[PDB]
């Protein structure tokens, strides 16, 4: 009754939100073109950072891992990467 | 003596152990259901609803009727303990993180009110925790070896008998008068959604619609992306139709058409695939994040918001991409191969996108996103995880030319482009500019531009995550 602003409204969702999508955006955005060792040498420093929040697994958890991917076994790229 | 079973995730009258325990031998029963956040995520409450008024419906036919309340638990269950004297509270087990620990607070406020707690395994083939002590403590990382781990254990047991006039008994459900506009299963308008342009429902809620559903998908047993009439997968999220149900009746068919009591595991590779999530998380509150996740690549992904709201919107510019967030916003519901298009254009593919962020749009539109499946499959699909071994990423362009060259699926959920022909409907940025004229839609006015290069954006995602794993 006496509950002051009872009009429920219900929000837009969150990307909308957080973003703005200019009804432009919805049509001429583009993302821009980017250096590749440029963009490679930056996520090495952040990688670094993000290097022992890596996963990290006991003696049963890698032959778990070993009997799917065969980069495990081998050492060296997944099959989808290498390309 | 009363009793109260509460509703969440089992939306449904047959093979409930939780709610038929509950009335063995109470003088009273109530079925409640506690109901306490977009706009585009109508499908998924339209869903919902049709599942409540289904289960109302079956409730009536049993002289009994559904309890939807509004609030939080902690807050409603203490007042409904004294106001109707419980002391049964049946619930079905939730092994999710955000689950776990909101039944163990309920539970304990219940058994400091007197009233005794009876959970049940209802929502799961198994019981997880007793796979993961198979494999010493932890959840099994991949798949493979969640299939040796569930021929390691003895066979489950049928599902519990429906509730149905027996199992009732002389057991009077309490529906008192006024019982409506305040226990009543509430409508979209009564939340606050605009349902003035919203369509007939494609995947219609409810139990009755599950066992339909189930009955014609095993009658098919003994290409196309658009949505099936024998679709299970969202009812087995709610709860509509129970795994276990699903598996006997797989199992019993099987043995029919057969000779062999002892079907393969590809048998019960949706309901395996499913349950395999369901104990990878159960252990795991930090599932459905990347940093503080033991079981997650650590990834540099690029913070653009702006090319967030463009792909979750369906405004890409690729109609490839666009025509399957149309369908995931409209129909809530699109095929697996499609999730592995949107997903590789998102995250290891074009726009370096975090996979979290394109897990809180599936789980707002897809309507079989529960929090284990819909976690675990962004992480394996943006090669974050380890759960199954890795596919090369999908050309948006070139993947659906072949599944049909005239772009049908196209033309369906996007009508700006139905004046396109075969050789542009899948890159009308490459065509010429009096084409478009023709068709009533020029690009970068009715229609958006390609938001990325394909060729370029490939090459740098391929390096970045070369050098990633090459790290790790």
């Amino acid at each position: 009754e006496s509950e002051h602003f009872i009009k429920c409204v219900l929000q837009d969702p969150i990307w909308l939100l957080m973003a703005d999508a200019d009804s432009s955006v919805m049509m001429t955005y583009q993302l821009p073109s980017r250096n590749l060792e440029a963009v490679l040498k930056e996520d090495r420093e952040k990688l670094k950072l993000l290097q022992k929040l890596q996963p990290r697994f006991t003696e049963s958890q890698k032959q778990e891992l070993r009997e799917v991917h065969q980069w495990m076994q081998t050492g060296g790229l997944p099959a989808a990467i290498d390309v | 003596v009363n009793a109260v079973h509460w509703f969440r995730k089992g939306l449904r009258l047959h093979d409930n152990p939780a709610l038929k325990e509950c009335i063995q031998g109470a003088d009273t029963i109530r079925c409640v259901y506690i109901l306490d956040s977009s706009n585009v995520g109508i499908n998924r409450w339209r869903f919902l609803l049709q599942c409540l008024e289904d289960l109302d419906a079956n409730l009536r036919k049993l002289n009994s009727r559904l309890f939807v309340i509004r609030g939080q638990p902690a807050d409603v269950f203490p007042r409904l303990f004294k106001e109707w004297n419980i002391t049964k509270l049946s619930i079905e087990y939730d092994s999710e993180p955000f689950g776990k620990e909101r039944d163990a607070a309920i539970k304990k406020l219940a058994t400091e009110a007197g009233v005794e707690v009876i959970v049940r395994i209802s929502h799961t083939l198994y019981d997880l925790d007793k796979i993961i002590e198979l494999n010493g403590g932890q959840p099994p990382l991949t798949y493979k070896r969640f299939q040796t781990l569930v021929s390691k254990m003895e066979p489950l047991e049928m599902p519990a008998d429906t509730i149905t006039s027996d199992v009732i008994g002389k057991c009077m459900t309490p529906l008192s008068d006024d019982h409506d506009e305040k226990y009543g299963v509430p409508s979209l308008e009564e939340l606050g959604f605009d349902t003035d342009g919203l369509s007939s429902a494609v995947w219609p809620g409810g139990e009755t619609e599950a066992l339909t559903r189930l009955e014609r998908h095993l009658e098919r047993k003994a290409n196309s992306l658009l949505a099936s009439p024998t679709g299970l997968s969202p009812y087995l999220r709610f709860g509509c139709l129970s795994c276990r149900l699903f598996y006997f009746k797989l199992t019993d068919l099987y043995k029919k058409v057969k000779k062999n009591s002892s079907p393969p595991l590809s048998l019960y590779g949706q309901l395996l695939w499913r349950e395999f999530f369901y104990t990878a998380a159960t252990n795991n509150p930090r599932f459905d994040k990347m940093e503080g996740n033991p079981i997650c690549v650590q990834i540099p992904w690029d913070k653009n918001p702006e090319a967030l709201a463009k792909w979750a919107e369906g405004r890409t510019g690729f109609p490839w991409i666009d025509a399957i967030m149309t369908q995931l916003r409209q129909e809530g519901w699109i095929h697996h191969l499609a999730r592995h298009a949107v997903a590789c254009f998102l995250t290891r593919g074009d726009l370096w996108i975090s996979w979290e962020e394109g897990m809180k749009v599936f789980e707002e539109l897809l309507l079989d996103a529960d929090w284990s499946i819909n976690a675990g499959s962004w992480m394996w699909l943006s090669c974050s995880s380890f759960f199954q071994q890795f596919f090369h990423c999908y050309c948006p362009v070139g993947f659906g030319r072949r599944t049909d060259p005239n772009g049908d699926y196209i033309r369906r959920y996007l009508p700006v482009l139905r004046g396109f022909p075969a050789k542009y409907i899948y890159d009308p940025w490459n065509a010429p500019e009096g084409i478009q004229k023709v068709a009533k839609c020029l690009i970068g006015v009715n229609y958006p531009k390609p938001m990325v290069n394909h060729a370029e954006a490939s090459r740098l995602n391929i390096e970045r995550m070369k050098q990633i794993y090459q790290q790790l």
